[PDB]
């Protein structure tokens, strides 16, 4: 049921998408389904990235 | 052995074009449109002679 929310209308601190659009985002259907964000306070060194 | 070619990533992350238009934008799609027409071209070139 759920977009836009943060899709645009928000503070973007940072967001980077790998494989995909981040305007396309809203057409989409996802399989085998997380969409489940990692909480974490990960030190400083933004490197998480492939 | 022309249509099994059809489904190969020949080095892309799919083998489908709507896929590759619906999911990403054209100036970083440009890129896996022109693997798949890489060997594609290839394929029917080989087919030909």
């Amino acid at each position: 049921a759920d977009y836009s929310v943060l899709y645009n209308s928000a503070s973007f601190s940072t967001f980077k998408c790998y494989g995909v659009s981040p305007t396309k985002l809203n057409d989409l259907c996802f399989t085998n389904v997380y969409a489940d964000s990692f909480v974490i306070r990960g030190d400083e060194v933004r490197q998480i990235a492939p | 052995t022309l249509v099994k070619q059809l489904s190969s990533n020949f080095g892309a992350i799919s083998s489908v074009l709507n896929d590759i238009l619906s999911r990403l934008d054209p100036p970083e799609a440009e890129v896996q449109i022109d693997r798949l027409i890489t060997g594609r071209l290839q394929s029917l070139q080989t087919y030909v002679t």
